[PDB]
């Protein structure tokens, strides 16, 4: 009889230690795991990283990423996505498909996107 | 041991020449006699330095706007007008 | 740093060469604006 | 005041009071220099350094060539183990009638010959020697189941010991 | 043209003598240059709002800005040697 | 703008006093854009903090530091002094393409920051690069350095003791 | 050109890259096309509108509107101001624009480096206690002993380094996955780059760094 | 041999900080084993370059020798890891040194024809069209 | 002569260069000579009892340099050292140096 068998090797499976999620950061452009109440309140502290600082430099994906977790997680942000749309210029026909679903995945559920954001 | 050894012998080295040498100006002033103990004692006057400094009383950030307002209300704003711009800018830069 | 380098273009086209010459100018306008 | 200016305030060491030797140094510096003479001297501008406690036999002028007569090896028994103790002997001197012997002994080659050199340098004496016919007459000198024996001669007659004929030479000995 | 000429002087001598005085004995530049004359046109593209689709081969272009002469006067060197 | 240049490198020379605040310093950016540094930085928060507090359901913060020591820049008596005593270990070392400059440092540091794996490397990169003929001799050129020439720093620095068997 | 050591043109590339850059200056038409930036006009400053009256601030207004074809020929007068030639004697109409280091009369009659060669790169001069090289040699040499016979020391110990700190605005940065330096690398960044590094997870306003910067 | 016992836990509650300074109880055996998972992760992360690994295999696709060899790393020399607790925060102190640190933070007579005249007379193309009679 | 004038004679010569000097050390004033810098070499080996073989081979194939005779025997070496081994070293001189070849 062999030696690891299936039946087995499920075990370790069903239970999930057979992943490494790291290795999901190159494969996702966007990539926040949240699985700990301290990672939510590192993303608190993003949204009034903002509110705070009007002059900001970006780059495609930090910008796109968290709009798609801000709809994913549902709340209501009136006054940040007038702050970046402004730059959206920027990243014209160079936006991965993954970053370009999720800026398009938030501007319909936000409800407070603008019809440039969503063109 | 040495190094105590060679604090003893060179000050008598050096006494010895005061001895043979003229005797020199002298210090009378309290004030120029502290500043020995402190260059003794190792201490240093820090506290005149934090006189200068700033402080969060003596700014002006209110001060601003309220002049600024008086501007807007007294003067014309308008696109082509060189002040809407910045003032509208200006105005979020304080609030923000 | 983030409304100073504004005032440096708004207080030269007003007549304050610096920021403190505006309120050199509006210290009375402003006197009145508080009351303590 | 003054002293905390000087760092005299507390304890310091600038002086070396080291009586360290100096041993075998300059084995590659820009070859040799033009030869000049002895007439630009020292000043003791400084309190702190001077050349007290510095050796003679060291302090010579002039240069040496050593000869090597033997290598040996010894042992040293115990209850547990046995010990090597190695050893080296040589001889230098120069043709104006100095000349030395040491005895090394340690725990390599290396060292035996390291440690004999000190030996030596030490154990320097001066011969009497007139450059002017050197041997006026014929000498003898017995240890043990040994005997070498001059007799003076117009010319040098190397013809024996080679090694004997480099000693008597690096005395000066030349009419032998 | 900057990669042009790169290509044209540099990558060609390179490889025409490299594998002639290799074959005696005994393909990244034809391509890689590819790799990077096809992006030059994509900013050219983005200038135009006309997509990849058209060609934008460069000497077409290159001509209008350059009314240059190539060469010089034969006279004025003769002018000028005297 | 070249002008400008000369005037203000000539007020350097002059002007500058003994800081007196040195905490003031660490502001100080980079020759490095931090900007484009941070930029090529900036992977390393998704990879390892990001999952380092996985495990842990704690705050994190990593410090890349670095010793508050350094070398002078002009060779002087006291890096020659010890040259020519380590001269014959420069073929041993040439086989490991080590430079002479950085063994000398690495062992005051060593000396100084008392870390026992920066050493420990250092050998193990010479004893193995070598063959299993000659490790006997590099020892007792090492014997000689530790116990002649470096014997002498380890009263100054609050320095004592050396044992490697 | 040859009195101060310049070197002969340098390779096709090279020739190249110096034909372009002199298109750059050639194909202007004064317009942010032709630049590569708006147009700007100087801030008049306190002491005076002229910008010697304050080089400094010229140098900062200068350096966040400089035009692209601009940029190489400052790169070159930057040299000039470094380039410090040594003589004796040299004429006074070239010495505006360079330097002479005075050689002493009565002069002929009275550093540290690497050994390896594999290195792509030569070395970053670290951080010293000054700026200013000479007043650093006035203040080490004042650091440096003699301990031994022989021995001395020749190190100092050094005031507090920089230092950086990167909490979660690192993702503004963060490039695609997609596209990601292939020959530089973070961890090589942190070694080459001089101060110190610091990651963490996030603070408040009112609050301090955990870690004794 | 001689048995020369334990001299570091001899020493260690009355004379030195042990290799790291954290306490816990009913979780002795995780930090004790966790934080000896993360010596040696950063260490091989460190030692090893593993950001040019990690691009290479674990990114998908649609100077070998010279990484085998770490000689990018050849200059790295590691002095410890060190870990914290206190306060909810976890830390880590990294000291390193390396004895060589690279440079990375980067034809005159063309300037002195344009400004030749003097300071401020720089010669642009449109003049040089001319030729004065 | 920048050498000659530089060790004897510059010192007559030299300008006054202004230098503080403490006045603790310019009592304690000695001057004297100390030692001599040519003879700072190390010292130099000698064996001939074990390598003397070594010697004399590297000392007669110098001797060849002279080609005294074409073909160097031990039958000739015997017979040219006979002679000079007799010889003065005044003689032995005008041998090697006041010949007429030389």
């Amino acid at each position: 009889a062999t030696f690891p068998s299936k039946e087995q090797m499920r075990f370790q499976k069903n239970m999930g230690y057979n992943g490494f999620q790291p290795n999901i950061a190159f494969k996702d452009d966007l990539y926040f795991p949240l699985d700990n109440p301290v990672q939510r309140q590192g993303l608190e502290d993003l949204i009034n990283h903002i509110k705070v600082n009007p002059n900001l430099a970006i780059e495609g994906r930090g910008l796109c990423t968290i709009l798609y977790i801000i709809a994913r997680e549902g709340k209501d942000e009136p006054f940040i996505f007038k702050e970046l749309e402004r730059h959206l210029y920027k990243f014209k026909e160079n936006l991965s498909p993954r970053l370009s679903f999720g800026g398009l995945y938030a501007s319909y559920k936000s409800n407070l996107a603008s019809p440039y954001q969503v063109s | 041991t040495a190094a105590e050894f060679e604090q003893i012998m060179k000050i008598e080295g050096e006494l010895i020449l005061e001895s043979t040498l003229a005797p020199y100006g002298q210090i009378e002033t309290d004030k120029e006699i502290e500043k020995t103990y402190l260059h003794l004692l190792d201490i240093q006057d820090f506290s005149d330095l934090d006189t200068t400094r700033i402080t969060k009383e003596k700014t002006l950030t209110e001060e601003y706007r309220l002049s600024i307002d008086h501007l807007k209300n007294s003067i014309v704003t308008k696109k082509g007008d060189h002040l809407y711009d910045d003032i509208n800018l200006f105005i979020k830069q304080i609030s923000v | 740093g983030q409304f100073y380098s504004t005032l440096e273009v708004i207080c030269r086209k007003i007549g304050a060469y610096n920021d403190v010459e505006l309120v050199k100018l509006y210290q009375f306008i402003l006197a009145e604006k508080v009351a303590d | 005041r003054n002293r905390k200016i000087k760092k005299i305030n507390e304890p310091i060491d600038l002086i070396d009071y080291s009586k360290d030797p100096e041993i075998n140094e300059a084995d590659e510096e820009a070859g040799e220099e033009d030869f000049t003479l002895h007439q630009d001297p020292y000043i003791q501008e400084d309190r702190n350094h001077g050349y007290k406690a510095k050796e003679m036999r060291m302090g010579l002028n002039d240069d040496f060539m050593i000869v090597l007569l033997d290598r040996d090896v010894t042992t040293q028994v115990t209850t547990l183990n046995r010990v090597n103790h190695f050893r080296y002997l040589i001889f230098m001197g120069n043709a104006n009638g100095l000349v030395g012997y040491g005895k090394g002994k340690g725990s390599d080659f290396e060292e035996a010959l390291d440690n004999a050199i000190l030996h030596c340098k030490r154990n320097l004496i001066a011969v009497p020697l007139d450059i002017f016919h050197t041997v006026p007459e014929p000498l003898e000198g017995h240890f043990n189941g040994f005997q070498i024996k001059i007799h003076p001669s117009r010319t040098f007659n190397p013809w024996g010991a080679p090694v004997l004929a480099s000693m008597l030479l690096l005395t000066g000995l030349r009419h032998c | 043209i900057l990669k042009i000429r790169k290509y044209e002087e540099v990558h060609l001598k390179k490889e025409e003598r490299r594998k002639e005085k290799q074959s005696k004995k005994g393909s990244q530049a034809l391509i890689q240059h590819q790799k990077e004359m096809e992006d030059t046109q994509i900013e050219i593209n983005k200038i135009l709002g006309r997509p990849i689709d058209t060609p934008v081969n460069v000497p077409e272009l290159y001509k209008k800005y350059d009314t240059e002469d190539k060469m010089n006067n034969k006279y004025i060197e003769r002018y000028v040697k005297n | 703008y070249s002008i400008s240049i000369k005037e203000i490198k000539k007020n350097k020379e002059e002007f500058f006093k003994s800081n007196t605040n040195k905490i003031l310093l660490i502001r100080n950016s980079f020759k490095t854009t931090n900007l484009k540094l941070l930029r090529k930085i900036s992977i390393i928060d998704l990879i390892l903090k990001k999952y380092l507090e996985s495990e842990l359901n704690d705050k994190i913060s990593i410090n890349f530091d670095k010793y508050n020591l350094k070398f002078m820049r002009k060779k002087r008596l006291y890096v020659k002094v010890l040259r020519r005593k380590l001269r014959r270990m420069r073929k041993m070392l040439r086989w490991a393409k080590i430079s002479l400059r950085n063994f000398i440092r690495l062992t005051l540091i060593f000396l100084c920051t008392k870390d026992i794996d920066i050493f420990s490397k250092v050998l193990v990169k010479i004893m193995d690069s070598m063959h299993y003929k000659n490790h006997r001799r590099f020892l007792y050129y090492l014997k000689l350095f530790i116990s002649k020439s470096m014997h002498y720093y380890f009263n100054i620095l609050r320095f004592e003791g050396f044992f490697f068997y | 050109s040859t009195y101060l050591g310049v070197n002969q043109t340098l390779s096709k590339e090279e020739q190249l890259d110096d034909w372009r850059q002199q298109q750059a200056l050639d194909h202007i038409n004064f317009t942010p096309e032709t630049m590569g930036k708006p147009e700007v006009f100087y801030p008049g400053s306190d002491r005076g509108p002229h910008p010697l009256d304050d080089p400094q601030n010229y140098i900062q207004w200068y350096e966040k509107h400089c035009p692209l074809p601009y940029r190489p020929l400052i790169d070159q007068m930057v040299q000039m101001t470094d380039m410090k030639i040594t003589d004796n004697n040299m004429p006074s109409y070239i010495k505006k624009w360079i330097d002479q280091i005075q050689e002493d009369p009565q002069e002929d009659l009275d550093e540290d480096l690497d050994s390896d060669e594999e290195a792509d790169m030569s070395e970053d001069e670290d951080v010293g206690l000054t700026d200013n090289k000479a007043q650093n040699d006035e203040l080490e040499q004042q650091l440096c002993s003699v301990v031994g016979g022989g021995q001395g020391v020749f190190f100092y110990r050094t005031n507090p380094l920089p230092r950086l700190q990167v909490d979660n605005t690192s993702l503004w940065s963060l490039d695609q996955n997609s596209e990601l330096p292939e020959d530089t690398s973070p961890e090589e960044q942190i070694i080459n780059c001089e101060g110190n590094i610091t990651f963490h997870s996030g603070l408040q306003d009112y609050e301090i760094p955990a870690f004794p910067e | 041999m001689g048995l020369k016992s334990l001299p570091m836990l001899n020493k260690s509650g009355i004379s030195m900080y042990w290799h790291n300074i954290w306490d816990s109880i009913k979780l002795y055996k995780k930090y004790s084993l966790s934080f000896l998972f993360l010596n040696e992760v950063i260490n091989h992360f460190l030692n090893e370059n593993l950001y040019y690994y990690c691009i290479m295999k674990i990114r998908p696709t649609d100077n070998i020798n010279k990484i085998k060899k770490s000689w990018n790393m050849r200059h790295f020399y590691l002095g410890k890891i060190l870990f914290l607790k206190y306060q909810g925060w976890v830390l880590v102190l990294i000291n390193y040194y390396c004895s060589r640190r690279n440079k990375l933070y980067i034809a005159f007579k063309k300037i002195a024809k344009s400004f030749r005249q003097g300071v401020t007379s720089y010669v642009y193309k449109m003049d040089k069209y001319k030729f004065k009679f | 002569k920048k050498k000659k004038i530089a060790k004897y004679f510059f010192q007559m010569f030299k300008k006054l260069k202004f230098k503080h000097k403490k006045y603790i050390n310019l009592i304690n004033l000695d001057f004297y000579f100390i030692r001599n810098k040519r003879f700072f070499r190390l010292h130099r080996l000698y064996d001939i009892r074990k390598k003397y073989i070594r010697y004399l081979n590297n000392n007669r194939n110098i001797y060849k340099f002279y080609k005294f005779r074409i073909k160097h025997n031990f039958k000739f070496i015997k017979r040219h050292i006979k002679s000079i081994s007799k010889l003065s070293i005044k003689d032995r001189v005008h041998f090697y140096e006041l010949s007429l070849r030389n």
